[PDB]
C-alpha cells in the first residue's frame, strides 16, 4: 500500500 | 447501453503475442494471463440470467469487504508499522470503501474517527501521518485527513470541521512552505517533489477556500510538462534554467501520476487566472487512458503503465482518469468550433470476477489474483468500480445553476498571503474565484439512464466524484460549509 | 532479550514523551516494544530538537523497522547536515538499506539530497550504482525518476560529459536489448535522445532515431512500447505519417527498415496499433472516410475492448  | 462495453465473457481470449521473441515482462504478462483468465474460467458470468452451476458466483461480497474493513480499522497487528507514517490513508481507505459499500457509521465510531485525525494536526499547519506529537505535517495524510473528516465529520462542536475551519490560515502557511518557485512542491519539509502533492494540495485548498495566485503560481507549468510521449503523466518535471529555460519530464506515464496530474489540471480549470492553467494533450492523455484497459484474457482491468502488468487499485487512478480525460477532451472540442470512453462492463467484471478476496474467506480486494487484499486495493477498486457503474460527467448547465445559486457574500476569512501582492487583486476578482471554483467543483454529475450495473442491482455502490474521490453526499456539504453556502 | 531505552545510561537523562493519539484512536496500530520505545525517546528527542550522534543512531533504528517514516528521515538529514556528518558513509549505509529489501519514496528522496549536497565534480560513479540497482527490478519507478533526475542536476551544472551522454545511450540501448518491452527504458531513451537540453536534433539524428523504432517494430511488432515511441517521435518532430507507411501496411493486412519478408512467427495481424498507424494517416491526408472505416474495425473487430473508444475516433470523422 505504498502510495507515500 | 453496452453495445461498445462487450463483456469479456463475449470476446475470444487470446494471450499477448510473442512476435517469437521471449523476455522477461513477456514472462510475467503470460503468466498472468493464465492466473485471471484461469479465475474467469471457473466463474459463472455475471451477465448471465441464472448463475450456472459448479462455477464460482462473482456477486459483490459487500458484507465480506465490511468485515474485511472493520476487523484492520479498530486494531492494526505489528506489522502495519510499514504504514505508521499512512495511518490517515488507513482511515480514508476505510471510510470511502464504507461510504461505497452504503455503510453506516454510528456517531460514536465517527467521533472517533474525527478525533483521531484531529491529533495529527499541527497548529502551525496541516495533517501528518500520525500525531502531531510524532510526526511532521504532509500533503498527503493532509488530504486523506481532509477527505476522511468530510467523510465522517460535521459542523457540530465535536465534528472536526469547525477546527479545519480556524486551520484554514496554518494550512495555507504550510502549503506556501511547501511551494517551489517552478510550481512544484514539496511533500514535508525537506520532502519529495512531484504531482501527488499537487493533486492533494489543490483538492485541500479547493474545498477548503485558501487559493490564491501566489499559492497557484506555475503549478500550471509544473503539471503540463509532466506529460510525456505516450500521453500520461510522470511523477515530475525538472526546471532546467535559463523562469525555467525549459521543463523536461521525469519518467514514464504512470497511472497514479496521470490519475494526479488530470485531476490537478482539471481543478486549475476553475481558477480565473490571465492564460492559466498552460494547457495540456487532452486527447493524448485520453488514448494514453484508454490504451491501459486490459485485453479480455487479462480480465478488463487496468494496468499502470505500457508493458506491465493489470492490477485492480488502477481501476480508480487510470479509471476514475477518464471522465477528466474526456471533459478537457469535449472542451478542446467545443474550441475549436455518446459511446463510453472505455469498458464500464469489463472493468466491473475483473472488479467483482478478479478483484475480490476469495468467497468466504478475509474479504477484501486485491491487485489480482494471489495477492492478499488490503485496505488501498479495497478503496480503489470500489472507487473503480463505481465510475464504471455510473456514467460521470461534468455538466456545463449544472456549473451554470451552481454560479446562480452562490453567494458571494457569505464565507470565512480570506487568507492572509505571505507576499504582499500574493493575494486577488480585489473582492470582485476573489468573489469570482470563490465562485468559479466552488461551482465548478459541484459540476459532476451522473448523467440519468446512464447506469450500466454488471450482475445485477444488488452489485451497485454509491457514486464517488470523480478529482475528488469522495462521495457526492459528501462533498457538497462539506464545501458549502467551507464557502457558508447553504 | 531487549533492554529498555530507560534502562540505558546513554540515555538516562531523556524522559520519553507518549504518542499523544487521543482517547480511543482509531486504525490503531500493535507497536513492538522495540519500536514504541524507540519513538517515544524520538519523541523526546525531537521536542528538544537535539542534534547529537545518539539521536542519529535512534533515527537509524527507526528507519530500519519503518522505512517510510518520513518525519524520522526528515529528522535524519537534518542530523547529517547540523554534525557535518561524512555523506559518503551515508550513501553506503543507503546502498545497504536498498541491498537488506529497505526502500521507499523516502530512501530515494535521502539518496538524492545525499548526491545533492555531496554535489560531486563527476557522479559517473553513482550513475553505476544506479546501474547496478536496476538489476533486481528493471522497472523500478523511483529509480528510473532518480536517474533521470541525476542526469539532469548535474547537467545543469555542466558536469555530464559527451561520453557520459553516449556510455549512458549504449547502456539503455543494452536495456533495450534485454528487454524491448522494458518500457522505462524507452522512456529514458527518450530523455536521452529527444527530451533533454542537450540533445542533438539533425537530419542524421532524425534518420538515425526512426531506423532504430522501426528496427524495434520490426523485432516485436506488438510491443506497445515501440509504437507509442513511434507516434510520439512523430508527433513531437512534427513528421509526417504517409513517407513511413510502407514500413507500417504489412502489420495491417523507400529506404527505411522494413518488416521481415517472413514476418516472425507468433505475430497475429492485423496490428491494431497498425490500423491506427494507418487511420491517422488518412486522416493526414484528409480522408475522412477511409479512416472511419478503420476506426469501425477496430471498434467492431480487431481492438474490441476499446469499442466505444474507436467509434468515437470513427464519429469524430463526421
Ligand atoms: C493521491 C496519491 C497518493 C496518488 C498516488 C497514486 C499512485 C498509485 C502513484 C504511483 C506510485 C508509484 C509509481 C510507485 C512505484 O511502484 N509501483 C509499481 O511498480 C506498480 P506498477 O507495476 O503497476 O507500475
Ligand atoms: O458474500 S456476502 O454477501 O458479503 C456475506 C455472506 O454471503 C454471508 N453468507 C451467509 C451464509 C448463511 C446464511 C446468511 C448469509
Ligand atoms: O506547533 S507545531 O510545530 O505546529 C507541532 C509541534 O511542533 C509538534 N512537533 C513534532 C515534534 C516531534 C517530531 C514531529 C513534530
Ligand atoms: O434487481 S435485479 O438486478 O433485477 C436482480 C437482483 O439484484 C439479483 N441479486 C441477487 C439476488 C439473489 C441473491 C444474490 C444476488
Ligand atoms: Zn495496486
Amino acid at each position: 500500500m505504498i502510495i507515500m | 447501453a453496452t453495445e461498445f462495453t462487450p463483456s469479456v465473457y463475449s470476446l475470444v481470449s487470446k494471450p499477448l503475442p510473442s512476435n517469437s521473441r521471449p523476455s522477461a515482462t513477456l514472462d510475467e504478462q503470460a503468466e498472468t494471463e493464465d492466473l485471471i483468465s484461469q479465475l474467469f474460467d471457473l466463474t459463472a458470468d455475471p451477465n448471465a440470467l441464472v448463475s450456472e452451476h459448479g462455477k464460482r458466483y462473482s456477486g459483490l461480497r459487500k458484507q465480506e469487504h465490511t468485515q474485511f474493513l472493520a476487523s484492520s480499522f479498530f486494531q492494526l497487528p505489528g506489522k502495519f508499522v510499514s504504514l505508521d507514517a499512512s495511518r490517515p490513508w488507513l482511515v480514508f481507505w476505510t471510510v470511502h470503501s464504507l461510504d461505497l459499500l452504503g455503510v453506516a457509521l454510528d456517531q460514536g465510531t465517527k467521533d472517533r474517527v474525527v478525533s483521531t485525525l484531529l491529533h495529527f494536526l499541527s497548529p502551525k499547519g496541516g495533517f501528518g501521518g500520525g500525531p502531531a506529537n510524532s510526526q511532521i505535517p504532509h500533503l498527503l495524510p493532509t488530504y486523506a485527513s481532509v477527505c476522511s473528516l468530510a467523510i465522517a465529520g460535521n459542523d457540530s462542536s465535536t465534528g472536526g470541521w469547525k477546527d479545519l475551519a480556524a486551520a484554514r490560515q496554518s494550512i495555507y502557511e504550510f502549503f506556501m512552505r511547501c511551494k517551489r518557485p517552478d510550481g512544484g512542491f514539496v511533500v514535508c519539509e525537506g520532502g519529495e517533489v512531484d504531482v501527488r502533492g499537487t493533486y492533494c494540495l489543490l483538492v485541500v485548498a479547493t474545498l477548503l477556500d485558501i487559493i490564491t495566485p501566489e499559492l497557484l503560481h506555475n503549478v500550471d507549468k509544473f503539471v503540463s510538462a509532466c506529460q510525456t510521449y505516450e500521453g500520461g503523466f510522470a511523477c515530475a518535471s525538472f526546471p532546467f534554467p535559463s523562469e525555467p529555460s525549459c521543463r523536461v519530464s521525469m519518467a514514464e506515464a504512470h497511472g497514479g501520476y496521470t490519475s494526479c496530474s488530470l485531476n490537478s489540471h482539471f481543478l486549475l480549470t476553475s481558477v480565473p487566472l490571465p492564460s492559466f492553467p498552460l494547457s495540456i494533450d487532452a486527447n493524448a492523455a485520453l488514448r494514453w487512458t484508454v490504451l491501459q484497459q486490459g485485453e479480455p484474457i487479462e480480465g478488463g482491468g487496468f494496468r499502470g503503465r505500457t508493458n506491465k502488468l493489470v492490477d485492480g487499485c488502477y481501476s480508480w487512478w487510470v479509471g476514475g482518469g477518464a471522465p477528466v480525460a474526456e471533459e478537457l477532451v469535449r472542451r478542446e472540442k467545443s474550441r475549436k468550433v455518446i459511446p463510453p470512453i472505455f469498458n464500464r462492463v469489463a472493468l466491473q467484471e475483473f472488479t467483482l470476477v478478479a478483484a475480490q478476496q476469495d468467497p468466504g474467506s478475509t474479504g477484501g480486494l486485491r491487485d489480482k489474483p494471489g495477492k492478499r487484499p488490503d485496505q488501498y486495493h479495497t478503496c480503489n477498486n470500489l472507487s473503480g468500480l463505481s465510475i464504471a457503474q455510473h456514467k460521470m460527467s461534468h455538466s456545463p448547465s449544472t456549473v451554470s445553476s451552481n454560479r446562480l445559486k452562490f453567494d458571494a457574500s457569505k464565507g470565512l476569512p480570506a487568507v492572509k498571503p505571505v507576499a504582499p501582492g500574493g493575494g486577488w487583486k480585489n473582492e470582485d476578482e476573489r468573489q469570482n474565484a470563490r465562485r468559479e471554483i466552488w461551482a465548478n467543483a459541484l459540476g459532476w454529475i451522473e448523467e440519468e439512464g446512464g447506469e450500466i450495473i454488471v450482475g445485477g442491482k444488488d452489485n451497485r455502490i454509491n457514486t464517488t466524484t470523480p478529482v475528488f474521490n469522495i462521495l457526492g453526499l459528501r462533498l457538497k456539504p462539506f464545501i458549502n460549509y467551507f464557502y457558508c453556502q447553504e | 532479550t531487549y533492554i529498555p531505552m530507560s534502562q540505558r545510561r546513554s540515555w538516562a537523562d531523556v524522559k520519553p514523551i507518549m504518542q499523544d493519539d487521543g482517547p480511543n484512536p482509531v486504525v490503531p496500530i500493535m507497536y513492538s516494544e522495540e519500536y514504541k520505545d524507540a519513538m517515544d525517546y524520538f519523541r523526546a528527542i525531537a521536542a528538544k530538537e537535539e542534534k547529537s550522534e545518539r539521536a542519529l543512531e535512534l533515527t537509524e533504528i527507526i528507519v530500519r523497522m519503518n522505512p517510510a517514516h518520513y518525519t524520522v528521515w526528515q529528522y535524519r538529514f537534518s542530523l547529517l547536515t547540523s554534525l557535518n556528518k561524512s555523506l559518503e558513509d551515508e550513501l553506503r549505509l543507503m546502498n545497504e538499506f536498498a541491498v537488506q529489501n529497505l526502500k521507499s519514496y523516502q530512501v530515494w528522496h535521502h539518496r538524492l539530497l545525499l548526491l545533492d549536497r555531496i554535489s560531486p565534480q563527476d557522479p559517473v560513479s553513482e550513475i553505476e550504482y544506479i546501474h547496478g540497482s536496476l538489476l533486481p527490478d528493471p522497472k523500478n519507478y523511483h529509480t528510473w525518476a532518480y536517474l533521470h533526475w541525476l542526469y539532469s542536476h548535474f547537467s545543469t551544472l555542466g558536469r555530464i560529459s559527451e561520453a557520459q551522454w553516449g556510455s549512458e545511450l549504449d547502456w539503455c540501448n543494452e536495456m533495450l536489448r534485454v528487454d524491448g518491452r522494458n518500457n522505462s527504458a524507452w522512456g529514458w531513451r527518450w530523455y536521452l535522445r529527444v527530451s533533454r537540453p542537450g540533445a542533438e536534433t539533425s537530419s542524421r539524428s532524425l534518420q538515425d532515431e526512426l531506423i532504430y523504432i522501426l528496427k524495434s517494430i520490426h523485432l516485436i511488432p506488438h510491443n506497445v512500447s515501440a509504437w507509442n515511441y513511434l507516434r510520439g517521435f512523430l508527433k513531437h518532430f512534427s513528421l509526417p505519417l504517409v513517407p513511413i507507411l510502407p514500413a507500417i501496411l504489412p502489420y495491417t493486412a523507400f529506404g527505411f527498415p522494413m518488416p521481415s519478408d517472413p514476418l516472425p512467427e507468433d505475430t497475429p495481424l492485423p496490428v491494431p496499433l497498425a490500423l491506427e498507424y494507418l487511420a491517422d494517416s488518412f486522416i493526414e491526408q484528409n480522408r475522412v472516410d477511409d479512416a472511419a472505416k478503420v476506426f469501425e474495425k477496430l471498434s467492431s473487430e480487431y481492438d474490441q475492448m476499446r469499442a466505444g473508444y474507436w467509434e468515437f475516433r470513427r464519429r469524430e470523422c463526421a
